[PDB]
Protein backbone atom coordinates (compact mmCIF):
# COMPACT_ATOMS: atom_id res chain seq x y z
CA UNK A 1 0.00 0.00 0.00
CA UNK A 2 2.61 2.50 0.89
CA UNK A 3 4.56 2.35 -2.00
CA UNK A 4 1.74 2.77 -3.88
CA UNK A 5 0.29 5.77 -2.27
CA UNK A 6 4.02 7.62 -2.08
CA UNK A 7 4.21 7.32 -6.17
CA UNK A 8 0.31 8.66 -6.25
CA UNK A 9 0.87 11.76 -3.82
CA UNK A 10 4.15 12.29 -5.94
CA UNK A 11 1.80 12.13 -8.89
CA UNK A 12 -0.46 14.58 -7.40
CA UNK A 13 2.10 17.30 -6.53
CA UNK A 14 3.14 16.98 -9.99
CA UNK A 15 -0.73 17.22 -11.65
CA UNK A 16 -1.10 20.32 -9.36
CA UNK A 17 2.62 22.08 -10.62
CA UNK A 18 1.62 21.26 -14.53
CA UNK A 19 -1.71 22.67 -13.87
CA UNK A 20 -0.46 25.65 -12.16
CA UNK A 21 2.37 26.19 -15.23
CA UNK A 22 -0.82 25.37 -17.99
CA UNK A 23 -3.20 28.41 -16.23
CA UNK A 24 0.22 30.54 -16.56
CA UNK A 25 0.35 30.02 -20.06
CA UNK A 26 -3.33 30.30 -20.73
CA UNK A 27 -2.80 34.02 -19.27
CA UNK A 28 -0.19 34.40 -21.02
CA UNK A 29 -1.68 33.48 -24.52
CA UNK A 30 -4.76 35.52 -23.54
CA UNK A 31 -2.44 38.16 -23.21
CA UNK A 32 -0.81 37.92 -26.27
CA UNK A 33 -4.04 37.52 -28.11
CA UNK A 34 -5.41 40.76 -26.11
CA UNK A 35 -2.00 42.68 -27.32
CA UNK A 36 -2.58 41.60 -30.78
CA UNK A 37 -5.97 42.97 -30.98
CA UNK A 38 -5.05 46.64 -30.07
CA UNK A 39 -2.26 46.76 -32.71
CA UNK A 40 -4.60 45.28 -35.36
CA UNK A 41 -6.58 48.72 -34.57
CA UNK A 42 -3.97 50.83 -34.71
CA UNK A 43 -2.50 48.66 -37.83
CA UNK A 44 -5.70 49.82 -39.45
CA UNK A 45 -5.49 53.01 -38.27
CA UNK A 46 -2.55 53.74 -39.67
CA UNK A 47 -2.82 52.38 -43.02
CA UNK A 48 -5.87 54.53 -43.85
CA UNK A 49 -4.38 57.31 -42.95
CA UNK A 50 -1.35 56.60 -44.66
CA UNK A 51 -3.16 56.01 -47.53
CA UNK A 52 -5.78 59.35 -46.75
CA UNK A 53 -2.27 60.81 -47.27
CA UNK A 54 -1.30 59.10 -50.46
CA UNK A 55 -4.21 61.08 -52.03
CA UNK A 56 -3.78 64.02 -50.68
CA UNK A 57 -0.06 64.27 -51.19
CA UNK A 58 -1.02 63.93 -54.87
CA UNK A 59 -3.37 66.40 -54.78
CA UNK A 60 -0.84 68.62 -53.28
CA UNK B 1 31.13 28.72 -41.79
CA UNK B 2 32.08 29.00 -38.12
CA UNK B 3 29.67 28.84 -35.04
CA UNK B 4 29.70 31.77 -32.96
CA UNK B 5 28.50 31.87 -29.39
CA UNK B 6 26.57 34.87 -28.63
CA UNK B 7 26.41 35.19 -25.16
CA UNK B 8 24.48 37.83 -23.19
CA UNK B 9 26.25 39.21 -19.98
CA UNK B 10 22.72 39.60 -18.44
CA UNK B 11 23.23 40.78 -14.70
CA UNK B 12 20.31 38.80 -13.43
CA UNK B 13 19.76 36.52 -16.30
CA UNK B 14 22.46 34.62 -18.68
CA UNK B 15 20.99 34.35 -22.41
CA UNK B 16 23.44 32.32 -24.19
CA UNK B 17 22.93 30.32 -27.64
CA UNK B 18 24.44 29.79 -30.98
CA UNK B 19 24.38 32.80 -33.98
CA UNK B 20 22.29 32.70 -36.67
CA UNK B 21 19.19 31.42 -34.42
CA UNK B 22 15.94 33.67 -33.87
CA UNK B 23 16.46 33.46 -29.96
CA UNK B 24 18.19 32.33 -27.51
CA UNK B 25 19.12 28.58 -26.43
CA UNK B 26 19.53 28.89 -22.62
CA UNK B 27 17.85 31.02 -20.82
CA UNK B 28 19.14 30.46 -16.78
CA UNK B 29 19.75 32.56 -13.83
CA UNK B 30 22.68 34.45 -13.28
CA UNK B 31 24.15 32.82 -9.76
CA UNK B 32 26.93 30.74 -8.50
CA UNK B 33 25.69 29.11 -5.21
CA UNK B 34 29.02 28.09 -2.86
CA UNK B 35 27.94 26.11 0.13
CA UNK B 36 27.11 27.33 3.85
CA UNK B 37 28.27 24.36 5.35
CA UNK B 38 29.75 21.20 4.66
CA UNK B 39 28.61 18.10 5.72
CA UNK B 40 24.75 19.13 4.58
CA UNK B 41 25.13 16.08 1.93
CA UNK B 42 26.20 12.44 3.17
CA UNK B 43 25.73 9.35 1.21
CA UNK B 44 25.89 11.58 -1.56
CA UNK B 45 28.77 13.06 -3.37
CA UNK B 46 28.70 17.08 -2.40
CA UNK B 47 29.91 19.95 -5.07
CA UNK B 48 31.07 23.66 -3.80
CA UNK B 49 29.78 25.34 -6.96
CA UNK B 50 26.44 25.39 -8.40
CA UNK B 51 25.87 27.28 -11.24
CA UNK B 52 22.35 28.67 -12.98
CA UNK B 53 19.52 26.12 -12.95
CA UNK B 54 21.27 23.66 -10.81
CA UNK B 55 22.39 26.51 -7.99
CA UNK B 56 18.65 27.47 -8.20
CA UNK B 57 16.89 23.73 -7.16
CA UNK B 58 19.62 24.08 -4.28
CA UNK B 59 19.42 27.51 -3.54
CA UNK B 60 18.53 26.47 0.42
CA UNK B 61 22.37 25.55 1.06
CA UNK B 62 23.76 27.74 -1.12
CA UNK B 63 24.96 31.16 -0.66
CA UNK B 64 23.92 32.76 -3.97
CA UNK B 65 26.06 35.40 -5.55
CA UNK B 66 25.87 37.75 -8.56
CA UNK B 67 28.40 37.27 -11.27
CA UNK B 68 27.76 40.86 -12.43
CA UNK B 69 26.56 43.69 -10.19
CA UNK B 70 24.74 46.43 -12.08
CA UNK B 71 26.18 45.98 -14.84
CA UNK B 72 29.84 45.35 -13.80
CA UNK B 73 31.87 42.71 -13.75
CA UNK B 74 32.26 42.40 -9.66
CA UNK B 75 33.63 39.06 -8.79
CA UNK B 76 35.88 37.45 -12.19
CA UNK B 77 35.87 34.07 -10.33
CA UNK B 78 32.07 33.86 -10.44
CA UNK B 79 32.23 35.29 -14.31
CA UNK B 80 34.46 32.36 -14.83
CA UNK B 81 31.93 29.66 -13.60
CA UNK B 82 29.11 31.07 -15.38
CA UNK B 83 31.48 30.55 -18.30
CA UNK B 84 32.35 26.84 -17.61
CA UNK B 85 28.93 26.01 -16.99
CA UNK B 86 27.71 27.94 -20.67
CA UNK B 87 29.95 25.69 -22.51
CA UNK B 88 29.99 22.33 -20.91
CA UNK B 89 27.28 21.96 -19.22
CA UNK B 90 23.86 23.95 -20.93
CA UNK B 91 25.18 23.93 -24.75
CA UNK B 92 27.36 20.74 -24.03
CA UNK B 93 30.23 22.04 -26.73
CA UNK B 94 34.09 22.70 -26.85
CA UNK B 95 34.45 26.91 -26.90
CA UNK B 96 37.87 25.94 -28.08
CA UNK B 97 35.69 25.29 -31.57
CA UNK B 98 33.14 28.48 -31.62
CA UNK B 99 33.66 32.15 -31.72
CA UNK B 100 32.59 34.18 -28.86
CA UNK B 101 30.86 37.42 -29.32
CA UNK B 102 30.05 39.21 -25.32
CA UNK B 103 27.80 42.02 -24.47
CA UNK B 104 28.87 44.90 -22.35
CA UNK B 105 27.83 48.40 -21.26
CA UNK B 106 28.50 52.15 -22.96
CA UNK B 107 31.37 53.14 -20.60
CA UNK B 108 32.11 49.37 -19.62
CA UNK B 109 35.76 49.74 -17.63
CA UNK B 110 38.88 48.75 -19.92
CA UNK B 111 40.68 47.24 -17.22
CA UNK B 112 37.32 44.96 -17.11
CA UNK B 113 37.06 44.43 -20.86
CA UNK B 114 40.72 43.58 -20.67
CA UNK B 115 40.68 40.63 -17.82
CA UNK B 116 37.54 39.70 -19.91
CA UNK B 117 39.99 39.23 -23.34
CA UNK B 118 42.46 37.57 -21.25
CA UNK B 119 39.66 34.88 -19.66
CA UNK B 120 38.54 33.98 -22.71
CA UNK B 121 41.60 33.20 -24.31
CA UNK B 122 43.88 31.63 -21.93
CA UNK B 123 41.52 29.33 -20.16
CA UNK B 124 38.85 28.76 -23.14
CA UNK B 125 41.20 28.61 -25.70
CA UNK B 126 38.58 30.81 -27.79
CA UNK B 127 39.23 30.28 -31.52
CA UNK B 128 38.42 34.01 -31.74
CA UNK B 129 36.10 36.84 -30.00
CA UNK B 130 34.70 40.40 -29.94
CA UNK B 131 32.51 42.57 -27.59
CA UNK B 132 29.98 44.93 -28.22
CA UNK B 133 27.39 47.24 -26.70
CA UNK B 134 23.84 46.17 -25.79
CA UNK B 135 21.82 48.72 -27.46
CA UNK B 136 23.73 48.82 -30.64
CA UNK B 137 22.79 45.16 -30.56
CA UNK B 138 19.28 45.68 -30.13
CA UNK B 139 19.15 48.45 -32.93
CA UNK B 140 20.38 45.90 -35.38
CA UNK B 141 17.45 43.57 -34.11
CA UNK B 142 14.98 46.53 -34.41
CA UNK B 143 16.23 46.26 -38.08
CA UNK B 144 18.27 49.76 -38.31
CA UNK B 145 21.52 51.64 -38.65
CA UNK B 146 20.62 54.57 -36.35
CA UNK B 147 18.43 55.51 -33.48
CA UNK B 148 18.10 56.20 -29.84
CA UNK B 149 18.07 52.83 -27.35
CA UNK B 150 16.84 52.83 -23.74
CA UNK B 151 18.13 49.93 -22.52
CA UNK B 152 16.89 49.01 -18.91
CA UNK B 153 18.73 45.46 -17.69
CA UNK B 154 18.92 43.70 -15.37
CA UNK B 155 21.03 45.99 -13.48
CA UNK B 156 21.64 49.04 -15.00
CA UNK B 157 19.43 51.49 -17.89
CA UNK B 158 21.80 53.78 -20.58
CA UNK B 159 20.30 55.96 -23.63
CA UNK B 160 22.54 55.49 -26.29
CA UNK B 161 22.01 57.42 -29.44
CA UNK B 162 23.63 55.20 -32.56
CA UNK B 163 24.23 56.49 -35.85
CA UNK B 164 25.13 53.74 -39.07
CA UNK B 165 25.98 51.23 -36.42
CA UNK B 166 27.90 53.69 -34.04
CA UNK B 167 27.54 54.36 -30.62
CA UNK B 168 27.86 58.41 -30.30
CA UNK B 169 30.69 58.69 -27.68
CA UNK B 170 30.22 62.07 -25.99
CA UNK B 171 25.86 61.98 -25.96
CA UNK B 172 25.46 58.25 -24.43
CA UNK B 173 23.90 58.73 -20.89
CA UNK B 174 24.34 55.94 -17.53
CA UNK B 175 22.19 55.27 -14.73
CA UNK B 176 22.78 52.90 -12.00
CA UNK B 177 19.05 51.49 -11.12
CA UNK B 178 17.10 49.11 -13.08
CA UNK B 179 16.05 45.21 -12.17
CA UNK B 180 18.71 44.68 -9.72
CA UNK B 181 17.82 47.47 -7.33
CA UNK B 182 13.77 46.98 -8.11
CA UNK B 183 14.35 44.18 -6.07
CA UNK B 184 15.99 45.39 -3.92
CA UNK B 185 13.53 48.22 -3.11
CA UNK B 186 10.19 45.97 -3.54
CA UNK B 187 11.73 44.83 -0.42
CA UNK B 188 12.12 47.55 1.58
CA UNK B 189 8.51 48.92 0.56
CA UNK B 190 6.64 45.39 1.60
CA UNK B 191 8.69 44.96 4.63
CA UNK B 192 6.96 48.82 4.89
CA UNK B 193 3.87 47.41 4.08
CA UNK B 194 4.20 44.70 6.90
CA UNK B 195 5.13 42.00 4.78
CA UNK B 196 8.82 41.45 6.28
CA UNK B 197 11.20 39.79 4.40
CA UNK B 198 14.86 39.67 5.66
CA UNK B 199 16.31 36.13 4.37
CA UNK B 200 17.66 36.14 0.33
CA UNK B 201 15.71 33.31 -0.76
CA UNK B 202 12.71 35.53 0.13
CA UNK B 203 14.16 38.09 -1.93
CA UNK B 204 14.28 36.35 -5.25
CA UNK B 205 10.45 35.48 -4.88
CA UNK B 206 10.26 39.21 -4.64
CA UNK B 207 12.36 39.24 -7.71
CA UNK B 208 9.52 36.81 -9.32
CA UNK B 209 7.14 39.14 -8.12
CA UNK B 210 8.20 41.84 -9.32
CA UNK B 211 8.82 40.47 -13.22
CA UNK B 212 5.33 39.34 -13.44
CA UNK B 213 3.52 42.08 -11.24
CA UNK B 214 4.66 45.00 -11.78
CA UNK B 215 3.33 47.50 -14.21
CA UNK B 216 4.26 50.97 -15.34
CA UNK B 217 1.51 53.28 -14.68
CA UNK B 218 0.44 56.01 -17.03
CA UNK B 219 -0.05 58.65 -14.68
CA UNK B 220 1.72 57.84 -11.39
CA UNK B 221 -0.70 60.32 -9.32
CA UNK B 222 -3.96 59.46 -11.10
CA UNK B 223 -3.11 55.33 -10.32
CA UNK B 224 -1.65 56.40 -6.71
CA UNK B 225 -4.81 58.27 -6.07
CA UNK B 226 -6.80 55.13 -7.11
CA UNK B 227 -5.01 52.87 -4.94
CA UNK B 228 -5.31 55.41 -1.55
CA UNK B 229 -9.49 55.76 -2.68
CA UNK B 230 -10.60 51.90 -3.58
CA UNK B 231 -8.53 48.63 -3.34
CA UNK B 232 -8.81 47.70 -6.96
CA UNK B 233 -5.18 48.19 -7.62
CA UNK B 234 -3.99 45.26 -5.50
CA UNK B 235 -2.88 41.40 -6.71
CA UNK B 236 -2.94 38.53 -4.84
CA UNK B 237 0.16 36.00 -4.92
CA UNK B 238 0.22 32.96 -2.68
CA UNK B 239 3.95 31.82 -1.72
CA UNK B 240 4.92 28.40 -2.83
CA UNK B 241 4.69 27.50 0.95
CA UNK B 242 0.93 28.91 1.60
CA UNK B 243 0.15 31.66 2.68
CA UNK B 244 -1.44 34.20 0.59
CA UNK B 245 0.18 37.68 0.11
CA UNK B 246 -1.43 40.71 -1.54
CA UNK B 247 0.93 43.25 -3.37
CA UNK B 248 -0.63 46.52 -3.13
CA UNK B 249 0.50 50.05 -4.82
CA UNK B 250 3.99 48.97 -4.73
CA UNK B 251 3.51 47.60 -8.27
CA UNK B 252 3.93 50.82 -9.86
CA UNK B 253 5.69 52.37 -6.44
CA UNK B 254 8.81 49.81 -7.23
CA UNK B 255 9.52 50.51 -11.25
CA UNK B 256 8.33 54.68 -10.03
CA UNK B 257 11.97 55.32 -9.28
CA UNK B 258 13.60 54.92 -12.76
CA UNK B 259 11.23 58.21 -13.41
CA UNK B 260 12.12 59.76 -9.76
CA UNK B 261 15.52 58.33 -8.28
CA UNK B 262 15.38 61.30 -5.38
CA UNK B 263 12.99 58.07 -3.72
CA UNK B 264 16.04 56.53 -3.14
CA UNK B 265 18.25 59.11 -2.71
CA UNK B 266 20.30 59.72 -5.64
CA UNK B 267 21.66 62.98 -7.48
CA UNK B 268 20.56 61.52 -10.54
CA UNK B 269 17.54 62.08 -13.66
CA UNK B 270 15.30 59.99 -14.73
CA UNK B 271 15.13 57.70 -17.76
CA UNK B 272 12.97 59.82 -19.35
CA UNK B 273 15.17 62.99 -18.11
CA UNK B 274 18.54 61.18 -19.59
CA UNK B 275 16.79 60.23 -22.77
CA UNK B 276 16.20 64.08 -23.80
CA UNK B 277 19.28 65.00 -22.38
CA UNK B 278 20.77 62.40 -24.66
CA UNK B 279 19.55 63.60 -27.95
CA UNK B 280 20.45 67.07 -27.07
CA UNK B 281 23.95 66.33 -27.24
CA UNK B 282 23.54 65.29 -31.41
CA UNK B 283 23.84 67.45 -34.37
CA UNK B 284 19.99 68.31 -35.70
CA UNK B 285 20.19 66.46 -39.36
CA UNK B 286 20.87 63.32 -36.83
CA UNK B 287 18.38 64.33 -34.23
CA UNK B 288 16.11 63.37 -36.49
CA UNK B 289 16.57 60.05 -37.38
CA UNK B 290 17.41 59.32 -33.25
CA UNK B 291 14.20 60.85 -32.52
CA UNK B 292 12.38 58.63 -35.17
CA UNK B 293 14.00 55.77 -33.58
CA UNK B 294 12.99 56.13 -29.60
CA UNK B 295 13.64 51.64 -29.07
CA UNK B 296 13.28 49.76 -25.83
CA UNK B 297 15.57 47.13 -25.23
CA UNK B 298 16.30 44.64 -22.09
CA UNK B 299 14.00 43.20 -19.11
CA UNK B 300 13.33 45.98 -17.05
CA UNK B 301 11.29 47.16 -20.20
CA UNK B 302 9.12 44.27 -20.36
CA UNK B 303 6.33 46.24 -17.92
CA UNK B 304 3.07 46.18 -19.11
CA UNK B 305 1.88 49.26 -20.60
CA UNK B 306 5.43 51.29 -20.64
CA UNK B 307 5.41 52.97 -24.56
CA UNK B 308 2.31 55.04 -23.06
CA UNK B 309 4.16 56.44 -20.12
CA UNK B 310 7.42 56.87 -22.11
CA UNK B 311 5.19 57.93 -25.35
CA UNK B 312 3.93 60.80 -22.69
CA UNK B 313 7.14 62.10 -21.03
CA UNK B 314 9.31 62.22 -23.77
CA UNK B 315 6.90 64.46 -26.36
CA UNK B 316 6.31 66.69 -22.82
CA UNK B 317 10.14 67.20 -22.83
CA UNK B 318 10.67 67.23 -26.46
CA UNK B 319 9.35 70.05 -29.39
CA UNK B 320 6.56 69.06 -30.64
CA UNK B 321 7.92 68.99 -34.21
CA UNK B 322 10.01 65.97 -34.17
CA UNK B 323 8.16 62.81 -34.94
CA UNK B 324 7.98 61.13 -31.42
CA UNK B 325 7.43 57.45 -31.35
CA UNK B 326 8.28 54.34 -28.78
CA UNK B 327 9.72 51.51 -30.62
CA UNK B 328 8.83 48.67 -28.38
CA UNK B 329 10.05 44.92 -29.97
CA UNK B 330 7.83 42.11 -29.78
CA UNK B 331 10.64 40.03 -26.96
CA UNK B 332 12.52 42.78 -25.88
CA UNK B 333 13.83 41.37 -23.55
CA UNK B 334 16.41 39.43 -25.82
CA UNK B 335 16.93 41.81 -28.44
CA UNK B 336 20.40 42.25 -27.89
CA UNK B 337 20.90 38.74 -27.76
CA UNK B 338 19.20 38.19 -31.02
CA UNK B 339 21.09 41.50 -32.50
CA UNK B 340 24.39 39.59 -31.61
CA UNK B 341 22.85 36.48 -33.20
CA UNK B 342 22.26 38.59 -36.39
CA UNK B 343 25.79 40.14 -36.36
CA UNK B 344 27.74 37.22 -35.79
CA UNK B 345 25.75 35.82 -38.75
CA UNK B 346 26.65 38.67 -41.41
CA UNK B 347 29.57 37.89 -44.00
CA UNK B 348 30.11 41.84 -43.94
CA UNK B 349 31.18 40.95 -40.23
CA UNK B 350 33.78 38.00 -40.33
CA UNK B 351 36.02 40.74 -40.90
CA UNK B 352 36.03 42.04 -37.33
CA UNK B 353 36.69 39.04 -35.22
CA UNK B 354 39.98 39.09 -32.39
CA UNK B 355 42.07 36.43 -33.78
CA UNK B 356 43.88 34.48 -31.10
CA UNK B 357 47.51 35.61 -33.02
CA UNK B 358 46.64 38.99 -32.56
CA UNK B 359 46.22 38.66 -28.72
CA UNK B 360 49.10 36.98 -29.00
CA UNK B 361 51.04 39.60 -29.86
CA UNK B 362 49.34 42.45 -28.03
CA UNK B 363 47.81 40.76 -24.43
CA UNK B 364 44.57 41.83 -23.43
CA UNK B 365 44.65 44.79 -24.86
CA UNK B 366 43.68 44.23 -28.63
CA UNK B 367 39.92 45.05 -27.92
CA UNK B 368 41.05 48.83 -27.88
CA UNK B 369 41.95 48.17 -31.49
CA UNK B 370 38.88 45.62 -32.97
CA UNK B 371 36.38 47.59 -30.65
CA UNK B 372 34.51 50.48 -31.18
CA UNK C 1 -4.72 -1.84 -2.91
CA UNK C 2 -6.90 -1.11 -5.73
CA UNK C 3 -8.12 2.21 -5.19
CA UNK C 4 -4.52 3.48 -4.55
CA UNK C 5 -3.12 1.94 -7.87
CA UNK C 6 -6.23 3.36 -10.14
CA UNK C 7 -6.03 6.94 -8.03
CA UNK C 8 -2.52 6.80 -8.83
CA UNK C 9 -2.55 5.31 -12.54
CA UNK C 10 -5.59 7.92 -13.43
CA UNK C 11 -2.85 10.31 -11.99
CA UNK C 12 -0.58 9.63 -14.09
CA UNK C 13 -2.94 9.70 -17.04
CA UNK C 14 -4.01 13.13 -15.92
CA UNK C 15 -0.10 14.57 -15.55
CA UNK C 16 0.99 12.85 -19.22
CA UNK C 17 -2.71 14.90 -20.13
CA UNK C 18 -1.66 18.12 -18.48
CA UNK C 19 2.03 18.09 -19.95
CA UNK C 20 0.79 17.39 -23.27
CA UNK C 21 -1.58 20.07 -22.69
CA UNK C 22 1.10 22.33 -21.52
CA UNK C 23 3.13 22.03 -24.73
CA UNK C 24 -0.42 22.52 -26.97
CA UNK C 25 -0.79 26.29 -24.86
CA UNK C 26 3.06 27.13 -25.21
CA UNK C 27 2.49 26.44 -28.88
CA UNK C 28 -0.71 28.52 -29.03
CA UNK C 29 0.91 31.22 -27.28
CA UNK C 30 3.66 31.33 -29.64
CA UNK C 31 1.22 31.19 -32.87
CA UNK C 32 -0.47 34.34 -31.36
CA UNK C 33 3.00 35.72 -30.97
CA UNK C 34 4.00 34.79 -34.24
CA UNK C 35 0.85 36.36 -35.76
CA UNK C 36 1.30 39.45 -33.11
CA UNK C 37 5.18 40.39 -34.69
CA UNK C 38 3.82 39.97 -38.45
CA UNK C 39 0.84 42.65 -37.42
CA UNK C 40 3.35 44.34 -34.89
CA UNK C 41 5.72 45.05 -37.99
CA UNK C 42 3.32 46.03 -40.76
CA UNK C 43 1.71 48.56 -38.08
CA UNK C 44 5.57 50.36 -37.69
CA UNK C 45 6.35 50.10 -41.39
CA UNK C 46 3.23 51.83 -41.68
CA UNK C 47 3.68 54.48 -39.27
CA UNK C 48 6.80 55.42 -40.39
CA UNK C 49 5.62 56.14 -44.25
CA UNK C 50 2.73 57.80 -42.52
CA UNK C 51 4.58 60.51 -40.56
CA UNK C 52 7.07 60.73 -43.61
CA UNK C 53 3.91 61.39 -45.83
CA UNK C 54 2.21 63.77 -42.76
CA UNK C 55 5.45 65.93 -43.17
CA UNK C 56 5.62 65.25 -47.10
CA UNK C 57 2.36 66.89 -47.41
CA UNK C 58 3.24 69.76 -44.80
CA UNK C 59 6.23 70.59 -46.69
CA UNK C 60 4.90 70.15 -50.23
Amino acid sequence: IQLVEEELDRAQERLATALQKLEEAEKAADESERGMKVIESRAQKDEEKMEIQEIQLKEA
Amino acid sequence: ETTALVCDNGSGLVKAGFAGDDAPRAVFPSIVGRPRHQGVMVGMGQKDSYVGDEAQSKRGILTLKYPIEHGIITNWDDMEKIWHHTFYNELRVAPEEHPTLLTEAPLNPKANREKMTQIMFETFNVPAMYVAIQAVLSLYASGRTTGIVLDSGDGVTHNVPIYEGYALPHAIMRLDLAGRDLTDYLMKILTERGYSFVTTAEREIVRDIKEKLCYVALDFENEMATAASSSSLEKSYELPDGQVITIGNERFRCPETLFQPSFIGMESAGIHETTYNSIMKCDIDIRKDLYANNVLSGGTTMYPGIADRMQKEITALAPSTMKIKIIAPPERKYSVWIGGSILASLSTFQQMWISKQEYDEAGPSIVHRKCF
